[PDB]
């Protein structure tokens, strides 16, 4: 009890994402069916994500072309608001005023290369939103992470621990 | 000294599961023809058919 | 461009640490009696003689 | 796949987590338990060693 030893003794011993058939009686219908072989009258999917990507419904290669700015030059002998950033007035002008219609058509791809390349980009981020959400889902677990228990559930085996002798 | 001591305080519950698992080593070593050797497995002698 | 906005493929979600246990059949681990004294034995009494 | 679940066990005595008891033969765990020697000549030879 003295203090010595209190210091001692205890230092001494330490002690909608989804797009199946979400009711769950048809897809149990159509395969009762199928392993027959007859089709049903409802509709089933694959399970998937929602979300379209479509593209050329979207953002087009751009015009920077007149009706006729190539066959008469032809004639004559001639930050960021999506992925680029809003250039000055002054400056750009006579950038423009330098370049030459042999390349007017490599601008276009080229600014339609990085149009293409964002919005690809930002699609590609919600749908790896959409999948981490999926893959979630389709384990069990919730989301962001008379009942009887089978074997196969979590804390309920048959494998009981056995305890060494020791213990 | 205080983790000789520590040292000293958990050395026969090592041994305990030392002798434990060399009792587990020594059920692997089963093999029953080093233990009874006469097994008599099965035999017949010399038929009609 | 930064890393985890690269393109990654569409899988199932690694499994590697992931506890499993083991179904050892029926003459796997012996019988084991006798449990072992973890306590030190005390000595007082042949010092004290 | 198709798991079943292990009704009941009715457990005999000695067949069960924690039935071990000091006065259980060791046949396995080599480790030995000695008798102290308790002889006073004896005593002077352990006082002297």
């Amino acid at each position: 009890l003295s203090t010595n030893l209190i210091s001692k003794i205890s230092l001494l011993r330490p002690s909608p994402i989804v797009t199946e058939q979400p009711s769950a009686e048809i897809r149990e219908a159509y395969i009762e069916n199928f392993a027959k072989g007859e089709h049903i009258s409802a509709i089933v999917p694959g399970q998937s994500i929602s979300g379209t990507l479509e593209l050329s419904a979207q953002f087009r290669v751009p015009r920077y072309h007149s009706k006729n700015s190539f066959q008469q030059a032809l004639q004559m002998k001639a930050q960021y608001y999506r992925g680029l950033p809003l250039y000055e007035k002054n400056t750009l002008l006579e950038r423009l005023k330098q370049l030459t219609p042999n390349e007017i058509k490599e601008l276009e791809h080229l600014h339609d290369a990085v149009f293409v390349n964002t919005g690809l980009q930002n699609v590609r981020k919600v749908r790896t939103k959409k999948w981490k959400k999926y893959w979630q889902y389709k384990a069990g677990i919730p989301i962001g992470l008379k009942r009887v228990p089978n074997p196969n559930f979590l804390g309920n085996c048959n494998i009981k621990d056995f305890k060494p002798p020791y213990i | 000294a205080l983790y000789d001591y520590y040292a000293l305080q958990l050395l026969p519950l090592q041994k305990a599961v030392r002798g434990h698992v060399l009792q587990f080593e020594w059920h692997q070593n089963s093999l029953l023809t080093n233990t009874h050797p006469n097994f008599l497995s099965k035999i017949r002698n010399i038929n009609v058919q | 461009v930064d890393s985890k906005l690269l393109p990654k493929n569409i899988e199932p979600p690694l499994t590697s640490q992931y506890s499993t246990r083991h179904d050892a059949p029926r003459g796997l681990f012996p019988f084991e009696s006798y449990k072992p004294s973890v306590q030190l034995p005390d000595m007082a009494k042949l010092k004290k003689m």
